[PDB]
């Protein structure tokens, strides 16, 4: 067999709330100075990506994987194929690092994700500290991350492995309303949505109200195309063919609200996943914005 | 014609590198001076280019009612860097002040 | 109360050339009616134009900005912010009889990229399929920015249209061209000497004059040269803050760093609120007179 893995959240030496407070508006400040990366949308998209992706490596059985570790910064899962295009978020934290050598890579990766959502005008997702940078060898595998060619039971399937359930999933998927599809990244070309740079419900209004027609594209991969320049993935798009799927896609499509709400619990869960915290630790920060701050 | 309406002219397109009395120093152009029945590259004191002085003609009326909208084309390789009046009426009302005000 | 997309449309049929058609009859009549507020010609107030119909955007909820046209309206035309403007419309007017076909909002635009692109400034690419919108989507006046104000008003403006502070300087610099009029805006005179040349004489009028605060007849307080030019106190506020005069000193120094980063945002500014698909034309760079020998 193999015993499970246990983390404890251990805070950096020293530090509170006003202090993670200024690496929250570093990265913000930064998200508004470098406005031009992929013609316009900036680099608050791939910063949800890439808060997602150090998460998506858990697995509930052993422990391994997570936020925790902080293991983006190693060589095996960084050069992971289904991490191509991430490296331009990494750069983009670098020196924000530099700037604050003290935190941990968990932490700074994590926070990213959390700023940029916040930045984008979405909801509030309570955040945590205490992510420790372990070893080399703590990295995982390549292959825990999804497959965008499949269907609403590899999906289900897939999510169990991060303990969310129908909801949670669906909810999480909503933050591709964000950003876009590059071929040369995943073998996809395009946006969700128009508006790919403010936090909407647009994702799920897009996928019930359009018309869709699947096509192969330039890199001979099968993707969901509007007659309106828009696309979804067959993962995406499976979010519609299965009836228990599309009826939590109705609600959020219909109350962008209660997609807030239920974006931010789940969006929190995914990176605190895998993280044990001590009775002593220190709670949820809720970070303000920059706007919330006149700055 | 104008000379009046000639002024506001040559005070908005020209003005900013030439003066057109006696004793008027060069800016980054000469002095307007002695145009009427001159030849080119004349004022004494610039510094010309070896495409203006050259030209060798005399300054008229109509011929500068030509050199006025492309002063490139009339004349290549010059520092003039003015893209020309294109109007007839407009060259006509700048001629007409020039004649005056580059003189007495 | 929200939730707005604005998909660019080209107007059924139309290609690049039928748009260069449009531009150069923007620019022969430039030529031609160039008599216009003491021989600057309308260059300057259409570049005025193109960012008055853009300038009241909002980020939060996508209202406003050059897509609708909503300045062929009433409530936007009578502006008070908008006083001086009725000029370049109307000089825009016998344009978009001739080409019936061309959206409001694409005529205002490529007005304004006509003019600094013949005003020997940098090339701007600009995209079609702006669709004219009604009546009600007409935003309410004071959108647009105060001139009394200091660098801390101008950051906080135009953070509403996601311009950094090196698109805000960048876009400042179109004060190169025309003059301020008291009947107007409460303001008098020009920021330099050639106010129909697209250059980066404003920021070297800037950094190099002698500034003395006067006030006006309209009981409005400007910075004064006196070489004969003026400075709004917004335009002031560049010089006064330390990170907007780091790049108003990194573009008097160079022009076609200027000019590079102007086509950048005055783009953008023209686009903010415009969603285009992929089905979608490339950006047009249009040919000026003197390249096609007109
Ligand atoms: C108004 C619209 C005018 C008029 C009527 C003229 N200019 Fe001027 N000019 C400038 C330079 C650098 C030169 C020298 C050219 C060279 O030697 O290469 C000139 C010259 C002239 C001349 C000819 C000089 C000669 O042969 O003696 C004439 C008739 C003349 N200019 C008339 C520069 C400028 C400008 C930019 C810096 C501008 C604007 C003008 N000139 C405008 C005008
Ligand atoms: N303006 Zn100004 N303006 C601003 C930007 C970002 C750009 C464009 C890219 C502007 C361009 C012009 C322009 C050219 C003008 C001359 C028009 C003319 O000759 O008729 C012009 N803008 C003029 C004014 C002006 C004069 C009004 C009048 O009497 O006709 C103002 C009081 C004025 C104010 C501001 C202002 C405040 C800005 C931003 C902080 C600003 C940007 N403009
Ligand atoms: C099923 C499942 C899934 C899948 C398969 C996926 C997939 C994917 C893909 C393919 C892509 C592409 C890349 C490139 O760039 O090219 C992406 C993107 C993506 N993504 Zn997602 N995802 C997912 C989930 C998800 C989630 C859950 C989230 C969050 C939280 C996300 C977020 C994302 C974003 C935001 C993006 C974009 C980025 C950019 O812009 O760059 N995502 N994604």
């Amino acid at each position: 067999i193999t015993t499970p893995l246990v983390h404890v959240a251990s805070v950096e030496k020293g530090r509170s709330y006003e202090d993670f407070q200024k690496v929250y508006n570093a990265i913000a400040l930064k998200l508004r100075e470098d406005d031009e990366y992929d013609n316009y949308i900036g680099y608050g998209p791939v910063l949800v990506r890439l808060a997602w992706h150090i998460s998506g490596t858990w697995d509930k059985h052993d422990n391994t994987g997570g936020s925790y570790g902080g293991t983006y910064r190693f060589k095996k899962e960084f050069n992971d194929p289904s991490n191509a295009g991430l490296q331009n978020g990494f750069k983009f934290l670098e020196p924000i690092h530099k700037e604050f050598p003290w935190i941990s890579s968990g932490d700074l990766f994590s926070l990213g994700g959390v700023t940029a959502v916040q930045e984008m005008q979405g909801p509030k997702i309570p955040w945590r500290c205490g992510r420790v940078d372990t070893p080399e060898d703590t990295t995982p595998d390549n292959g825990r991350l999804p497959d965008a060619d499949k269907d609403a039971g590899y999906v289900r399937t897939f999510f169990q492995r991060l303990n969310m359930n129908d909801r949670e999933v669906v909810a999480l998927m909503g933050a591709h309303a964000l950003g876009k599809t590059h071929l040369k990244n995943s073998g996809y070309e395009g946006p969700w949505g128009a508006a790919n740079n403010v936090f909407t419900n647009e994702f799920y209004l897009n996928l019930l109200n359009e018309d869709w027609k699947l096509e192969k594209n330039d890199a001979n991969n099968e993707q969901w195309d509007s007659k309106s320049g828009y696309m979804m993935l067959p993962t995406d798009y499976s979010l519609i063919q299965d009836p228990k799927y599309l009826s939590i896609v109705k609600e959020y499509a219909n109350d962008q609200d209660k997609f807030f709400k239920d974006f931010s619990k789940a969006f929190e869960k995914l990176l605190e996943n895998g993280i044990t915290f001590p009775k002593d630790a220190p709670s949820p920060f809720i970070f303000k914005t920059l706007e919330e701050q006149g700055l | 014609g104008d000379v009046e309406k000639g002024k506001k002219i040559f005070v908005q397109k020209c003005a900013q590198c030439h003066t057109v009395e006696k004793g008027g120093k060069h800016k980054t152009g000469p002095n307007l001076h002695g145009l009427f029945g001159r030849k080119t590259g004349q004022a004494p004191g610039f510094t010309y280019t070896d495409a203006n002085k050259n030209k060798g003609i005399t300054w008229k009326e109509e011929t500068l009612m030509e050199y006025l909208e492309n002063p490139k084309k009339y004349i290549p390789g010059t520092k003039m860097i003015f893209a020309g009046i294109k109007k007839k009426t407009e060259r006509e009302d700048l001629i007409a002040y020039l004649k005056k005000a580059t003189n007495e």
